């Protein structure tokens, strides 16, 4: 993996999901399934759970 | 004695045709003795060269070389008592005299420190002879040789080549430092070679002043310190650092706690102090203007062309000068246009108003001329008085238009058509309507701009070109141009300048003036609906800075839509962060002001400060600039406004931070569509010199006039020493003081001692060793014609006239060759309007004053009722006179205005005459040229030319006789300049001056150090010393591309790994370090040389940055007389008066460094210390940390140990540097997200694109010499732009405004042109000569008449290649022409004649076949020189329309003609060829009259397929294939990927290949290379050398998939 922050919102720490190839946090996670599924900082799908 | 035999027989043959060398050798051959052999038989030879400067100019030659006030006695003329100085020539005549010297040097150094002390002491004699009422004309010669001819040049250097012989033996057989420059001065021509060994064969005396420096300046530094005691000393410094200073809260930094930035960021910027208004129209005033025309307009033919065709007649009949003046040379064609309006109202029934109140005549208006609007009723008036005036004005010069004249006219009966008064009155009477008011010096309704729709607010935009178009070409108005009627609450405007713009199909604008030129205006903008006028109002604001929206509404529309989609992801964020940037962007443009580019320039330190984790302290306390008006607070609360509103809300508001990132650097970097201008030049260098002085005086080392040579006294030498030893206080524990200049010398002993031993990262081990026209006065910089040149010029046609009408005896002198001259050698009544009008107003007032003072000059040269006490010279003109000097310079705000009127207004007496004379014999210039202004309406400058009318202006000796400084003027080439014996600080010569200037970047203005032409040789040798030392170093890039390019390569993968990162800077790193911490650092170094290992002496650099220690720095020259009319740099002119009051020329100094002299000696320096301070992070911080450096910026990058606990260690690294004047600058900004190094900022995991520094560079800097050339530079720039992403669109929208800067331009359209449209992927494969042929076969759409051409180059190229010869004898074939080469290929490939008929029918029509285009051998030669060898821009594009339009295009025989006419002789030919493009392609039948300029384009096709066949592909063959969503922002990195059918290394090779094309070209001035060699030298437009030799120089091209995958794709 790269380094440990959060690829999106750079501030913050805890509790993250290991995503595809980049970090992703609880609170911005849920700020990007109403839009698609596809995400949009890799272009490439995620898991859900 | 050995040659003294030889000596007179060997220049006996040299005849003394006069008396001057009659007595040189009867006193010559009758001393046989080599005492005065070498004093009068050496005096001889500067006589002989001495008579060349006398026998070329007008001149009689002295032969008692006597002074100069009884050389005014020999005629009758009253002492002046001038200074004493000797001339080596004059010639008097009349009341003018021509002194002339004679002075002659080899090399140019001290060849040009003659001619500045010549022209300055012969300047400083004018002063003393303007009292006695004679003026003169001074020149000086340069000679780089001897080329006498009276002798035969073969015996000349038989004297210095057995002279310098004599002297040798002459104090050898039988006067210390006068030897040797005597050998300097007589030796052969010099190529000489120069180096660090020159300093060694000097004297080096001493001064008993280093001595006092030595006790100062080498004391401390013993540069051997143990390394096992440096450690246990620094522990114990940061034992009494934390425990001292940083608990007790004097610590430097913060931890940036990020919501109180965003409290002070609102009173930061909202100015809640202010009375502005919301609204955001009102404030400013030309939003106001634009807002005003733009509703008013939205919401809502052969006699016109008879009418303009007969004004574009006008306007050729106009610049001839025919008509004795310039005041009835103008109501005559007046009166030939209003004639031509009223036989118009005798045609059809309506026509004044339905096709004239329609066009170019509002109520009462009618246009004519330059550009005057003249308005009816007072041009009736006029046109009466001047027949009142004369019985019969229209009888002779109604056509003295044929004889001494063109004779060549249209205008059939207006010339004589006498005005009938008793007709314009009903024409008067029928339009009336309110005359135009031009002003000078409540409640809102602007309809609330966010609640416009999307399509309402292009129509702001498109208004805002239109403006700025008017507001252009209002600087091409003629600059002298003098009205026909002259002369602040209101005003009606009587008469005035105008422009004209359209907006739609019946109403126009106005735009109203009355200054023409570059300065600041007071404007009027009306409409003119359907004949109605409305008055809309008025602003003020200057010309050359609205040039960046002068036709880019698609781009500023673009951008401004581009920059919106990158924030998709808060829709509602979107929508309302849309239509608040673009009243912004409006907003910026409608005022461009310094400040509100400084204001957004200050806005990516603030951004910075926020992703970072340590902001400095001091950093709010500068971000911050006074609104000096009511203009610049509208855009600071919309940039401010946008930061509280998408950096921080209350909430959450971290959605996707990267885009915000992205999307307010680019808001950061908005500022730059301001153009770099500096708005005026005599407040810049007020400017200039309070940056330069205030961080001296503050600590006291500033001085005034030193000796210029060597010498200084006592007092003078107190204050530097004094300053050299406070400059080196700074004990080291004391927190006081930091913000102190200097160093702390125990400090700097480690610095170096550690150096010295092996254990910083860089070490000393220093391979392959480094012991290996006009130039203009230092008093005034950034100017373009220096005050020396403008009587130098002056002198030389004084001298170039003189001569000229006695050869023959003419006595007459012709107003237009005596301004032939001038405007000659400066840069037939055509040719002057060829070359009068290409020039810039800053030249314009100088042309002036050198046409008064010749003029002057030549009335004295023949020259052998002060009643008028209206005003009494009792306290007056006397006054004026005496305090102002001469009347040149008399201004014109002593008085009212009438007085000018009424003083002048005397009778005609003996001052005047009638019948101006345009022949004008001498003698009659101080009463002829009077009465020329005496009949056109101006008063002052017949005022300034009646005041100088009357009067109002007023043996021991031949010990003594070898060469000694008494000894100094008996000679020209005695070179007394010569560098002889060094000293401590000087050169016995000179003293390193300089000069001041500004270079205009975008924040602050940087000063920058103009030197002199000694100092350039000898700043260039430390400065290559130290690229020598720098060389062998590992850590700096400021000369070396690679280490550059490892230091972004590190950073990327140090970003992103974790690490802490931080981005220096350092403030005033120029005007606070010194030469003196140089000498102190170069002392205690090693460098030890690989070859021979010893310690090299380092004492010619030693010794020559104690010169300069020592330097020069003047004051400019426009800033000591604007200071001494009326500010802590004030206050120190106005204590030096106080003193003995001379002015202060002079600052010797102890530190500068001005940016830009001794700029890679802290290359080094910032290197050593840099290593030192990264050491002691190492070892008291136990991290691993790695510093690169730029000599300005730095990053030291720094690991840590398994965030911001550490404050400790950055808090401490800043302590120490303070303690070697390395200062850290409050603009720097230190943590973990954002770094910056040289403006390239690197996020986490990407770089920022930066899209708006890329188009605003590419809107400016439209650089014109021809439109083929123009078409580069913009062709690169959107190179370059698309290496970083823009799009395609804005690239798309640059190339239209570059052709439509064209197709206004006069020039026409042509299929080569500017770059094509619709492009997609081809930035990527190929260069310029790819995209051609794409633009070319997108005019054949269906793609059915280059499929032949392209088969033929697919039977051609295969044979051409390797393995096979295939005519290789092309290089003759080719040379036949263009249009016949083709017609060899295809029945070389063979086919019928008919195919031939078919394609050599299509043709192009060129302006640059026989010559090429002229505005004041191919470019393949000047090409490869510059691989062999080694302005406001607003009115540098008009000179592309003024001296474009008019005669630009050169046949083939001699001669000129213009453009519109070869664009007249071109038929319509309907049938199908010309209906394939319109007005692109012709037909062949079409051009019968012109044709000899057709060439085909189908040639320069075959011509650039066989050129990029040669440099890539194979695939530029085939026909294209139709192409092929993913997210419109997933952007992303592609490579080139060329296939290069050469092999490289072509540095040689095309030198070596002309001699089989062009041998005496090459004489005066591979595999498949030379096949494609000889399609590149018969026209300019192919360029392949340009582009084999160097490389594609991107290769990293990132681009979107939306715009990389859509494209076509040509595969084989
Ligand atoms: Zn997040
Ligand atoms: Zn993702």
């Amino acid at each position: 993996y790269g380094r440990y922050n959060c690829k999106c919102c750079w501030f913050a720490d805890t509790n993250l999901i290991t995503c595809n190839d980049h970090y992703l946090c609880l609170r911005c996670h849920q700020t990007m399934l109403r839009n698609s599924e596809l995400c949009h900082i890799c272009w490439k799908p995620l898991p859900t759970s | 004695d050995e040659y003294v035999q030889e000596l007179k027989g060997l220049i006996r043959k040299h005849i003394p045709d006069r008396c001057e060398f009659a007595h040189q050798k009867v006193t010559f051959l009758s001393q046989v003795h080599p005492s005065p052999l070498l004093t009068e038989g050496f005096k001889l030879l500067s006589s002989l060269v001495e008579l060349e400067s006398c026998e070329a100019h007008a001149c009689q030659a002295n032969t008692d070389q006597r002074f100069v006030d009884v050389i005014l006695s020999d005629n009758g003329i009253l002492c002046p008592t001038l200074p004493k100085v000797i001339p080596d020539g004059f010639k008097l005549t009349g009341k003018t005299l021509i002194l002339l010297e004679t002075f002659v040097r080899v090399n140019p150094d001290e060849f040009e420190k003659k001619w500045k002390a010549d022209m300055s002491k012969l300047l400083n004699l004018k002063h003393d002879l303007q009292k006695s009422g004679v003026t003169l004309v001074p020149i000086v010669d340069g000679r780089s040789n001897y080329n006498n001819r009276f002798v035969a040049d073969w015996v000349i250097e038989r004297m210095r080549w057995l002279l310098i012989e004599i002297l040798k033996a002459s104090k050898s057989m039988l006067e210390d430092q006068e030897y040797q420059r005597l050998i300097h001065s007589l030796s052969n021509v010099k190529n000489q070679s120069l180096g660090l060994e020159n300093l060694e064969h000097l004297k080096r005396n001493s001064l008993d002043y280093d001595e006092r420096l030595n006790e100062s300046l080498f004391i401390g530094l013993k540069g051997d310190i143990r390394e096992s005691t440096v450690r246990e000393e620094l522990i114990k410094l940061k034992m009494w650092f934390k425990d001292e200073v940083f608990s007790k809260g004097l610590g430097k930094f913060k931890l940036t706690d990020r919501r109180e930035l965003l409290e002070s960021l609102s009173s930061l910027g909202a100015h809640l102090d202010s009375d502005v208004s919301s609204c955001p129209f009102c404030n400013n005033k030309l939003m106001e203007i634009v807002y005003n025309v733009t509703f008013s307009s939205v919401e809502r033919t052969n006699i016109e062309k008879h009418y303009l065709s007969v004004l574009s007649l006008c306007n050729k009949i106009k610049g001839l000068k025919v008509f004795n003046t310039r005041r009835n040379t103008l109501l005559f064609l007046d009166l030939i246009m209003v004639n031509l309006m009223v036989d118009i109202s005798e045609s059809c029934q309506d026509a004044i108003e339905s096709l004239r109140k329609s066009g170019l005549i509002v109520g009462q208006m009618v246009m004519l001329v330059n550009d005057r609007v003249l308005d009816i009723l007072e041009a009736i008036k006029l046109i009466r008085k001047k027949i009142g005036t004369n019985p019969n004005w229209v009888k002779n010069c109604s056509k003295i238009l044929e004889r001494s004249h063109p004779e060549i006219w249209l205008q059939l009966n207006t010339l004589i058509r006498q005005p009938d008064f008793n007709s314009l009155i009903s024409i008067a009477q029928y339009l009336v309507s309110d005359r135009p008011i031009m002003r000078y010096s409540k409640i809102c309704r602007h309809k609330l701009f966010q609640e416009m729709s999307s399509f309402e607010q292009m129509r702001l935009f498109k208004t805002l070109s239109s403006i700025s178009l008017s507001l252009i070409n209002s600087m091409k108005t003629s600059f002298s141009s003098r009205l026909l009627v002259n002369e602040f609450g209101n005003v009606r405007l009587r008469e005035c300048y105008a422009q004209r713009f359209y907006l739609a199909e019946s109403l126009v604008g106005f735009l109203f003036y009355q200054k023409t030129g570059e300065r600041s205006r007071c404007y009027s903008v009306y409409l003119s609906d359907n004949g109605v006028m409305s008055e809309q109002g008025s602003f003020y604001c200057d010309p050359k800075r609205f040039f960046l929206p002068v036709f880019s509404d698609e781009v500023l529309a673009g951008m401004c839509e581009e920059m919106t989609s990158w924030l998709d992801f808060d829709t509602g964020l979107m929508n309302d962060t849309g239509p608040i940037l673009r009243l912004l962007v409006l907003a910026i443009l409608c005022s461009p002001s310094k400040r509100n580019q400084t204001f957004l320039q200050g806005l990516r330190y603030f951004l910075m400060a926020f992703a970072n984790q340590i902001h400095h302290i001091d950093l709010i306390s500068k971000l911050v600039v006074e609104c000096k008006s009511s203009s610049e607070v509208v855009v600071q609360r919309l940039a401010v406004g946008l930061f509280i509103r998408l950096l921080g809300g209350e909430s959450d508001a971290s959605s996707f931070f990267s885009r915000r990132f992205k999307y307010l650097l680019n808001v950061s970097y908005l500022c730059h569509l301001i153009t770099k201008e500096t708005p005026d030049r005599l407040t810049d260098q007020i400017k200039c010199f309070e940056k330069f002085i205030e961080p001296k005086v503050k600590f006291g080392c500033a001085v005034v006039n030193p000796s210029l040579n060597g010498k200084l006294t006592v007092d003078q030498e107190d204050i530097m020493i004094n300053g050299l030893k406070k400059f080196f206080s700074k004990s080291l524990r004391d927190t006081e003081d930091v913000q102190t200049p200097g160093v702390c010398k125990e400090l700097l002993n480690y610095c170096v001692s550690l150096f010295n031993r092996g254990k910083l990262k860089v070490s000393g081990e220093l391979k392959n060793n480094p012991f290996r026209v006009v130039i203009p006065k230092l008093d005034e910089l950034g100017n373009i014609l220096s005050t020396y040149d403008k009587e130098k010029l002056v002198s030389a046609c004084v001298s170039s006239m003189a001569e000229r009408f006695k050869t023959k005896g003419r006595y007459n002198l012709d107003p237009e060759s005596t301004d032939y001259l001038i405007l000659k050698n400066l840069t037939s009544q055509e040719e002057l309007s060829l070359m009068y009008e290409t020039l810039t107003e800053e030249q314009v007032e100088s042309f002036n004053e050198i046409k008064y003072d010749v003029q002057v000059a030549l009335a004295k040269m023949a020259d052998n009722s002060p009643f008028g006490v209206m005003k009494e010279i009792r306290a007056e003109v006397s006054l004026h006179e005496v305090k102002d000097f001469d009347p040149d310079v008399l201004p014109s705000d002593v008085y009212k205005e009438l007085c000018d009127a009424v003083y002048k207004s005397s009778e005609k007496c003996n001052f005047f005459l009638e019948e101006v004379l345009d022949v004008c014999p001498l003698g009659l210039l101080l009463k002829n040229l009077t009465t020329s202004s005496y009949m056109e309406e101006e008063y002052f400058m017949c005022f300034k030319y009646l005041l100088i009318q009357g009067h109002f202006d007023q043996a021991d000796k031949l010990d003594k006789s070898y060469f000694t400084n008494a000894a100094l003027r008996n000679l020209c080439f005695y070179s007394e300049d010569s560098p002889t014996e060094f000293t401590s600080i000087s050169s016995n010569s000179g003293n390193l001056k300089f000069g001041l200037s500004y270079k205009e970047q975008v924040g602050s203005n940087r000063e920058l150090y103009v030197g002199d032409l000694n100092t350039k040789l000898m700043t260039r040798l430390v400065e290559d010393f130290s690229e020598a030392v720098g060389n062998s170093m590992k850590y700096t890039c400021l000369n070396s591309e690679k280490e550059f390019e490892r230091a972004i390569c590190d950073m990327k993968m140090a970003v992103n790994n974790g690490d802490l990162s931080c981005s220096y800077d350092h403030s005033k790193w120029g005007p606070t370090m010194s030469p003196a911490l140089f000498l102190a650092l170069l002392q205690m170094l090693e460098l030890r040389t690989p070859v021979d290992r010893s310690k090299i002496d380092l004492d010619s650099v030693k010794s020559i940055l104690k010169w300069h220690l020592h330097k020069v720095v003047e004051v400019p020259i426009n800033v000591a007389e604007a200071y001494c009319i009326g500010s802590l740099s004030e206050e120190f002119f106005h204590q030096t008066m106080q003193l003995s009051g001379q002015i202060p020329s002079h600052i010797m100094s102890v530190l500068d460094m001005g940016q830009g002299i001794l700029h890679n000696t802290s290359d080094l320096y910032g290197l050593i210390t840099e290593q030192f301070l990264c050491y002691a992070l190492d070892l008291l911080y136990d991290v691993i940390p790695v510093s690169y450096t730029s000599s300005d910026d730095q990053i030291t990058l720094v690991k840590t140990p398994s965030a911001a606990e550490w404050l400790e260690m950055i808090c401490f690294h800043e302590f120490l540097s303070s303690k070697l004047n390395k200062f850290v600058s409050p603009k720097s900004v230190i943590g973990t997200f954002v770094a910056e190094f040289k403006s390239r900022f690197f996020v986490m995991g990407e770089e920022t694109p930066l899209l708006t520094k890329f188009v605003s560079a590419a809107l400016h800097n439209v650089k014109c010499k021809t439109p083929t050339q123009l078409s580069e530079t913009i062709d690169t720039i959107c190179d370059q732009c698309i290496a970083n992403g823009v799009s395609t669109k804005i690239v798309a929208r640059i190339s239209k405004r570059v052709n439509q800067l064209i197709r206004y331009s006069g020039y026409g359209d042509t299929p080569f042109g500017a770059i094509e449209d619709q492009d997609v992927k081809d930035w990527v494969d190929g260069s310029r000569g790819y995209r051609l042929q794409r633009k070319i076969e997108a005019i054949f759409y269906d793609d059915k008449e280059t499929s032949f051409i392209r088969n033929c180059a697919r039977k051609v190229f295969n044979d051409i290649k390797r393995g096979r010869i295939f005519e290789e004898n092309l290089i003759n074939l080719i040379g036949r022409g263009g249009d016949e080469a083709l017609t060899g290929f295809l029945q070389y490939a063979g086919c019928s004649e008919q195919e031939v008929n078919r394609v050599l029918n299509y043709r192009w029509v060129n302006l640059s076949s026989f010559g090429d285009l002229r505005l004041v051998v191919p470019t393949l030669i000047k090409t490869l020189q510059s691989k062999l060898s080694r302005s406001s821009v607003a009115s540098g594009f008009i000179g592309f329309c003024k001296s474009m339009g008019s005669k630009c295009v050169r046949d083939g025989k001699g001669g000129f003609l213009y453009i519109k006419e070869v664009y007249s002789g071109i038929n319509v030919c309907i049938c199908e060829i010309c209906a394939l493009k319109p007005k692109i392609i012709y037909c062949n039948d079409s051009l019968n009259k012109v044709s000899q300029f057709s060439k085909p384009i189908l040639w320069d096709y075959f011509s650039l397929v066989l050129t990029n066949a040669c440099e890539l592909g194979e695939w530029v063959f085939s026909t294209v294939k139709e192409p092929q969503l993913n997210n419109q922002n997933f952007f992303w990195a592609v490579k080139p990927k060329v296939v290069r059918q050469i092999e490289d290394q072509l540095g040689m090779n095309h030198v070596l290949q002309s001699i089989r094309r062009n041998y005496p070209v090459l004489f005066d001035e591979l595999k498949f290379l030379d096949v494609c060699i000889a399609l590149d030298m018969m026209n300019e437009n192919l360029g392949i050398i340009s582009h084999l030799l160097k490389t594609r120089d991107n290769s990293v091209y990132i681009v979107k998939q939306s715009d990389c995958a859509l494209a076509h794709i040509r595969q084989s």
